């Protein structure tokens, strides 16, 4: 029932951006606060990003911090990253998360997108 | 923090003794001074107490009338003096110091140093 | 930047409103009528001329019909 | 940021073998732990959440425990769907980190 | 008031531990509870005040504690020199008292 | 004992719910405008069916919850708040029933899927833990729970739970009813815990769930004290217009509500391309 | 007593606070106030009052107040500029100075940002001065953000340890926490002064007929004046009319 | 008006306006619309004594602040409870100087 | 500032020694402790640092894995643990004091003072 | 790096002057650059810290100066004390490293 369909994703100039989207359905998605991770090709899980439900509160890695923006749409039960200044080593596969989380978000459901490839070149 | 007594001292009934303590290494206002006897074989009795700045006093009930305390700042000494002397008051006399009443921590409701005593014979 | 105004009828007979947007484009804003006021929004233009009920400014008025 | 580390970063074994997976912080981070397995192709999945509660779904061969900044991960019984690359992920600061990610392949 | 100590006599070898107690025939603040060694031939010292705080230059090897009318004094390990006379003393009611002592 | 016993949500619209008195203050016949976290008006309501196959999800708690049920058959009887919801930390477990109601704070370990049998250890454990310990807070009063609607909105600030209520009668099946109540203070519990995730407790039942918003209010108290309607200010043009004039009335013609401005898109520093280093240290670690 | 770096609080409430016992107490080296009046504690009611305690090296003491910067108003310890509440402090050399040092009492030497009001930070993550990241390993440009007073018996002044009590006074809300005022008799339909927990001004008294909800305790008008009370030992309301 | 009394290193910055402290609130009180100067010197040589000088007091307790240029020579037993002293110094009667 | 440091030890190889450092006179926290060896007729050698108030060390490359430093600061002493011994490892063993490394005049590059050595023979 | 030390011995009397050279195998800043000396039975002690300041206690007999990769150290008058074995030691990539050590 529930899905999380990650978009936007495609090939871009070193210097450029991208806007990446995911669309949430099955679930109360403005309850929930969300998560963006990510992963290179022969790598492991990196935190980039969380937003809480109501869209207020934003967090994110030093190494995304200010040049990734989180939001959301609660209207559309869609999340967003919009990405600036992006260089090589910010090619990886982007996913959309809702992390199980008893301190912060309070998820006690944990779920994942597709996960969408992202490449500056 | 020292407290140094006077001699030993032999009386016969019916006589007075008075027993000194000097007091040095700390301000000797800011202090209680203490008196407690000894008898041989036997424990501690508290006698009373004298406040220097004030020159006021306290005594046990079973010296009342008998004892009298005095001291002198300009020597930082205390000294003590039972009157109407009796074989039963033969005992080590000891001077201590507790803080004064007004002490946040209850300092009063000890004595946190001693002098040797002095031995008085009756 | 500028002042955001709501042009109303009484609320004893409609909640309907329209929305100037003072001293800018129509492009700048995100029934959409540019004026020297500024940029209208939520009210229809006609060519027809009417007496004055709600003035918005530069001979341009609004009324609830 | 608390650093995450696990080791082995890599072992072999064979179905029915004991795998055991170390994980640890940088810093005290009482029992607010996560542990995820991910095959290639998939994202994470959750096996055990606050150090050692376990996730409905997940085989009673899956276990971990631990406190502080020592944890463990546990497979009582390796099976040969059991094949992946384990994470441990810490929440009890933002930002969240993961582990550099345990690869558990077949002898 | 009336302090009571017990044993009135107390005997064990260097190395061991060794309890005293002493029992007030009435409510006592912790606060006012304080004991003393005496050693043959010298004047008293303070070892515990306040029912459980050691007094400056006592070693950890002493320690108190108590509440309402009975308190204890413990030493962890005897040494030569501990074995001594021991005091309780309670304050009150403006006036200082002393137990009997009991000999280690 | 535990016993072991995922459906899509349905939405419904809150048109005029989840308002509370802000305060203990004595206010009449007067408009006043206020900021707290309060329910949007017109909001997306998730609507849940706990006993359908049974699902009754653990849902977060976030900056305070609106909660509110319809029924006559007295299922709902309590609910449990709290991070981990095990032995690990302590737990607030809010029970209600025939007689009395029963606060407790303890380190509970809850069943996987806890509720509280309808017939009975203890009627507020056998369903519900296994087990439980270091208690810390303590509470016991009277009971907190046509047909009857039971509204609630749950608060957790500076250590203080806060519960407000409504009791009213309605005559809707599936929906929440139109029209103007407040919530009035139930209990201030000075528990001094974190709570992240909740859950409800059912005796073995849909209910509501909506989340409180940091929002301005203009409410509107009668000749004896009490809130009889409300003005959401960011709903729309129109209510910021109310509220702007401080009135639940306007009449015809235009108005300076507010001002819009555009927000930066982007930071830029330009400082000169010098590299060389001042020479600080050469005075602070001179010989002489 | 708790490390500067890792301060405690206690929260106090629902009781009588005499205020007089400490400020008039002989025994206390520091005795400031903020926002209030030390000889009027005893007149308020507060809806809580907090007591952070810590130890500090006396030359520090001075940084344990409102608008101060060193490394405890820094790093360890921060108070708010709208600062309501007393700062009490004494000398402690007799009771945390050893021989040898003691170790035991410790604060926080680096950090990267400066601490909010009343927060509170307990970590050991080391601290990176360069540019090079550390991975929690100590060495050059990689330093333990934590320093050890080592307090001795014999140290100087401005080097003995001092005991801090901070007490902060909470002003909202129904009060919880009030000073050992006596009460009197309630006088209606006269022009008296009144005092209603802290409450004061100058009016007549009489019964109202306004229906106060049971949570509420008083009324305000537009100016922002009371004009209603509740008695907070009969419960009955009272409205309160300027004298003419 | 020339004032003129001995106090101790510590205590010399309660002489002044808008201070606190047993000085400043017991002994020797300043307005706040103070016009003057305030001087002062070290005279260790001269006070101080082998064994301690006990002749310089101050006021350790009173019942109320003093206000500007007030002066109390009294020795009145300081009642800290709420029983009467009736002049008799012990458990909460206390001498005030010090 | 003083140091000092355990009498002369005599091992056999394979076995391990202990040797110890006791401060005084300064705050003991306040600086690395660091040893260094003085094999006969030879020059210095450091092997490591410890840091009393984290616990933690370094150690140069050439003891790595056979040296262990530890610290107590209850009682102001450093200790030093060498393992598998040698019969190449016949010297004298110091203690020093130097400043940590955010000492901002550089403290940390040198040793301002030294214990009087302990001879340990394998 | 290493550290090389010359002249191995130097011989002179007492009242003259001598000079202690210390080479480096690279760029060594001055501030890391410190000179010791032994005596014979005695642990060694600091002389010189950053190539020219004096540590506590030592006579101004005594100096240094250097820079780059040479170093050197100046006694200016010789007691019969001053006859030991020095020591140049240098600081860098988080390690101690010494001179071989000369003899007067
Ligand atoms: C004196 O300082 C010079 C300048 O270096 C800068 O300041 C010093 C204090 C350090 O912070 C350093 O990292 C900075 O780059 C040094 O070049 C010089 O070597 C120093 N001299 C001595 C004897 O220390
Ligand atoms: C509520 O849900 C509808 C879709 O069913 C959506 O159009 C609307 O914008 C949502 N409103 C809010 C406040 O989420
Ligand atoms: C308001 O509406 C009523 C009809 O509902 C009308 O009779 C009345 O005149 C109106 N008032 C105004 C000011 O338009
Ligand atoms: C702004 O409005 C003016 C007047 O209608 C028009 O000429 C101009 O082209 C508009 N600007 C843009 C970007 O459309
Ligand atoms: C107004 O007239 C113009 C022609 O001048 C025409 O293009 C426009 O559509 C008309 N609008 C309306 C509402 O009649
Ligand atoms: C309701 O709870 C109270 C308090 O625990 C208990 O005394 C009472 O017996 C309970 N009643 C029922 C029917 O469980
Ligand atoms: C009981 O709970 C408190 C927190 O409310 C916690 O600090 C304490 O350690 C717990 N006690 C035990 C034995 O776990
Ligand atoms: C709140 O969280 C803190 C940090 O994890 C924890 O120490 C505290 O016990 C929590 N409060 C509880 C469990 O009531
Ligand atoms: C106020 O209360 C009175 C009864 O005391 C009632 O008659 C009146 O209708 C109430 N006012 C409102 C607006 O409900
Ligand atoms: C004390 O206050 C309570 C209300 O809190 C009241 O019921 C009681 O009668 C009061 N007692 C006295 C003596 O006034």
């Amino acid at each position: 029932e529930v899905q999380l369909v990650e978009s936007g994703g495609g090939v871009v100039q070193p210097g450029g951006s991208l806007r990446l989207s995911c669309a949430a359905s099955g679930f109360t998605f403005n309850s929930y606060g969300m998560h963006w991770v990510r992963q290179a090709p022969g790598k492991g899980l990196e935190w980039v990003a969380f937003i809480r439900y109501d869209g207020g509160n934003k967090y994110y890695a030093d190494s995304v911090k200010g040049r990734f923006t989180i939001s959301r749409d609660n209207s559309k039960n869609t999340l967003y990253l919009q990405m600036k200044s992006l260089r090589a080593e910010d090619t990886a596969v982007y996913y959309c998360a809702n992390l199980k989380d008893s301190r912060y978000s309070g998820s006690y459901y944990d779920y994942w997108g597709q996960g969408t490839l992202v490449t500056v070149s | 923090v020292q407290l140094v007594q006077s001699g030993a001292e032999v009386k016969k009934p019916g006589a007075s003794v008075k027993v000194s303590c000097k007091a040095s290494g700390y301000t000797f206002t800011g202090y209680y001074m203490h008196w407690v006897r000894q008898a041989p074989g036997q424990g501690l009795e508290w006698m009373g107490w004298i406040n220097p700045i004030s020159s006021g006093t306290s005594y046990a009930q079973t010296f009342q009338g008998r004892v009298t305390m005095t001291s002198d700042t300009s020597i930082t000494t205390a000294y003590m003096e039972l009157s109407r002397l009796r074989s039963d008051d033969t005992a080590v006399y000891y001077c201590a110091r507790a803080a004064p009443f007004y002490d946040f921590w209850s300092g009063y409701s000890y004595f946190d140093y001693w002098g040797q005593g002095t031995l008085v014979t009756v | 930047f500028g002042g955001v105004s709501v042009i109303t009828p009484g609320t004893n007979t409609s909640n309907q409103v329209a929305v100037l947007y003072q001293g800018v484009n129509c492009t700048e804003v995100p029934n959409v009528f540019q004026t020297r006021a500024g940029c209208l929004i939520g009210a229809e233009h006609v060519n027809n001329s009417y007496e004055c009920d709600i003035p918005i400014g530069a001979g341009i008025c609004a009324s609830y019909q | 940021v608390i650093w995450m580390t696990q080791s082995p970063s890599s072992l072999s074994a064979s179905v029915g073998d004991r795998v055991t997976i170390t994980c640890q912080a940088s810093q005290d981070i009482r029992f607010y732990l996560n542990w995820y397995q991910q095959k290639p192709g998939k994202a994470p999945k959750l096996l055990i959440s606050d150090a050692s509660n376990m996730e409905t779904g997940v085989p009673s061969r899956f276990s971990g425990s631990g406190s502080g900044t020592d944890f463990t991960f546990t497979i009582s019984s390796l099976q040969p769907e059991d094949i992946a690359t384990y994470y441990c992920q810490q929440y009890d600061n933002l930002p969240f980190t993961f582990g550099p990610g345990t690869k558990v392949d077949f002898k | 008031i009336v302090m009571m100590q017990s044993p009135g006599t107390l005997s064990l070898s260097p190395g061991e531990r060794a309890t005293l107690s002493c029992r007030a025939s009435q409510s006592v603040s912790s606060s006012y509870l304080a004991w003393y060694q005496q050693k043959p031939g010298q004047a008293p010292r303070l070892l515990i005040y306040g029912a459980s705080s050691r007094a400056t230059g006592i070693p950890d090897r002493f320690s108190g504690s108590g509440s309402g009318t009975d308190f204890t004094l413990t030493i962890s390990r005897l040494e030569p020199e501990d074995f001594a006379v021991y005091y309780c003393q309670q304050y009150g009611s403006s006036a200082w008292t002393f137990g009997q002592g009991t000999k280690v | 004992q535990c016993v072991n016993l995922q459906l899509p949500p349905a939405y419904t619209n809150s048109f005029t719910r989840g308002v509370y008195y802000p305060d203990k203050v004595f206010r009449s016949s007067v408009l006043h405008s206020t900021q707290d976290l309060f329910l949007p008006f017109f909001s997306n309501v998730t609507w849940f069916h706990a006993i359908h196959r049974f699902d009754n999800p653990v849902l977060p708690f976030n900056d305070g919850v609106y909660f509110a049920s319809t029924e006559k058959s007295n299922i709902i009887r309590g609910w449990i708040f709290g991070t981990t919801l095990d032995s690990k930390t302590q737990s607030l477990l809010i029970v209600n029933n025939a007689t009395n109601v029963v606060i407790k704070v303890c380190e509970f370990q809850f069943c996987n899927d806890p509720f509280l049998d309808v017939y009975y250890k203890s009627w507020m454990e056998s369903g519900v833990y296994s087990s439980a310990n270091n208690c810390t807070f303590e509470y016991v009063s009277q009971p907190f729970l046509f047909k009857n609607l039971r509204e609630f909105v749950f608060k957790n600030i500076d250590g203080y739970f806060k519960i407000y209520s409504k009791h009213t009668p309605i005559n809707l099946v599936r929906d929440l009813p139109q029209g103007f109540s407040a919530l009035e203070p139930l209990v201030d519990l000075p528990i001094g815990i974190n709570i992240t995730r909740f859950q409800t407790l059912l005796a073995l039942a849909a209910y509501y769930v909506g989340y409180l918003q940091p929002r301005t209010f203009l409410l509107k108290y009668n000749e004896n004290g009490t809130i009889t309607d409300a003005v959401d200010c960011a709903l729309d043009p129109l209510s910021e217009t109310k509220c702007t004039l401080k009135s639940f009335t306007v009449e015809k013609g235009i108005y300076q509500t507010s001002n819009f401005r555009v927000q930066p898109t982007e930071s830029i520093v330009r400082f000169p391309n010098i590299t060389n280093l001042c020479p600080f240290g050469e005075v602070f670690n001179a010989t002489r | 007593f708790a490390s500067v770096y890792a301060w405690n609080r206690k929260r106090i409430s629902n009781c009588v606070a005499d205020y007089s016992v400490l400020y008039n107490s002989a025994s206390f080296s520091t005795f400031k106030c903020y926002g209030v009046s030390p000889t009027k504690l005893n007149d308020l009611c507060f809806t809580n009052v907090y007591a952070d305690s810590f130890v500090i090296r006396g030359d520090e003491v001075r940084q344990i107040a409102p608008g101060q910067t060193g490394k405890i108003a820094d790093y360890n310890y921060k108070l708010p500029d709208d600062f309501t509440g007393c700062v009490i402090a004494w000398n402690s050399n007799n009771l945390d100075s050893k021989v040898g040092g003691n170790y035991n009492y410790r604060y926080r030497l680096f950090r990267k940002s400066n601490l909010k009001p009343f927060e509170r930070d307990i970590s050991t993550e080391i601290y990176q001065a360069g540019s090079k990241p550390c991975n929690g390993v100590e060495g050059f440009n990689c330093y333990f953000p934590l320093q050890s007073y080592g307090f001795q018996p014999t140290n100087g002044v401005g080097y003995q340890p001092y005991r801090v009590v901070v007490l902060s006074f909470e002003l909202l809300a129904p009060a919880t926490v009030c000073g050992p005022k006596k009460s009197t008799n309630l006088v209606k339909n006269k022009c008296v002064n009144f005092n209603f927990n802290g409450l004061t001004g100058t009016g007549v008294l009489t019964e109202s007929n306004k229906k106060f909800l049971p949570f509420q305790q008083f009324g305000r008008d537009i100016a922002d004046t009371t004009d209603a009370v509740r008695d907070p030992q009969t419960l009955e309301i009272l409205d309160i009319t300027p004298c003419s």
